[PDB]
């Protein structure tokens, strides 16, 4: 291992990214429920899948910078912070509850980030 | 003194802000860095660096700055230490994330 | 709330840092997976027939704690030197490439802005 | 003891982590409150609904959360407390974002 120091800029939370090739259901703009299609349309097929990041996961609470826990670096003399999965949209060809085919804007998780509750004095 | 440049540190690469392979050069003068990736110098630009972030006497302490890496970048680095007395090579592999599936 | 703003106890999470997301009509080029700059083109195919625009959603850091470049909110300055970043992420889009060959590709966008730390010494 | 409702503040909303219409509303007993989307009763689910951060004597301090809106959630908006002794409403106009095109 490497002091934090000898490496660069640090990320208040820790956060992976990867591909999801198994995403069935999403939630559009609308709030609703929706069906993933397995291929779009050509440029033959070409499934379908996306690139999520997610907050690093962690079960043994204390060490900051991990999702569900304190963010790293922030002042806890008067914030309690949280790290946080950030969503955003990205069209997709989907299906809703009556089955019509279209693309629609659903979300998924594309960072983990930090928030803030105020416990000043 | 003077001496040979010597690669005394090449680690697996660690996700901060940026990806980062840590590595830490011994040497004097201070070592000319190159990568070399599978098999073929690596071309770096604004995604793809070495950053020096310490540097004490003749101990050199940086990273191969990553943004944003994906399978797509996968595979075994190379780091050369080249230098006025002499060159060292030392190599690590790099796994940032799994190919689609 | 007072009478023209409510006090931040009497609302939500705070963000570390300012954030504002829309929709972007008008991007003609980006950088894909290699690095490569490519051209994006103003249209899709439909579900299975007729021209539609091609957009994004992107989010970028709010322009000037909580400010892009400046610090993050909540970050402790005594020990730290933070800064509000553009986070990227990777989309699928319909684009054409350096000698013309047209086709999806993972372009990279900004989808989130997150918070970097540097310790003092 | 005995109050009707009252929204004494309701404005336009803050980007936060989410955004917040923020609003306050005093009665006793507590107010039932409920929504209006252009002209429309506003069904809440867990991305959009309604919030009580403060709660004091008989007065309650708190937002409609909306989670990632954008123009389709732009609009009138109105808030309606009731209880057994009368109700209020007060209405605000929110925009969250342009349209494509």
């Amino acid at each position: 291992t490497a002091p934090a120091s000898r490496r660069g800029e640090l990320a208040v939370c820790d956060a992976v990214s990867g591909w999801v090739t198994d995403r069935r259901t999403a939630v559009d703009l609308r709030g609703r429920e929706v069906e993933v299609l397995g291929e779009v349309p050509a440029a033959s097929p070409l499934r379908q899948y996306f690139f999520e990041t997610r907050c690093k996961a962690d079960a043994e609470e204390g060490g900051p910078g991990a999702g569900g826990g304190g963010c790293r670096g922030v002042d806890r003399r008067h914030w309690v912070s949280e790290c946080k999965a950030k969503q955003s949209y990205v069209r997709a060809l989907t299906a809703d509850a009556q089955g019509r085919v279209g693309w629609r804007w659903i979300r998924i998780d594309t960072a983990c980030v930090c928030t803030l509750l105020s416990r000043t004095g | 003194s003077h001496m040979a440049p010597t690669i005394t540190f090449l680690e697996s690469p660690t996700s901060d802000h940026h990806w980062c392979i840590p590595f830490t050069v011994k040497g004097n003068p201070k070592p000319a860095l190159q990568w070399f990736y599978n098999g073929a110098i690596l071309n770096e630009s604004k995604y793809i660096c070495t950053k020096i972030h310490v540097t004490n006497h003749t101990e050199y302490h940086g990273c191969l700055q990553l943004d944003n890496p994906t399978h797509m970048n996968n595979g075994d680095y190379t780091l050369i230490a080249k230098n006025e007395y002499g060159k060292d090579e030392k190599q690590i592999s790099a796994h940032f994330m799994g190919w689609p599936g």
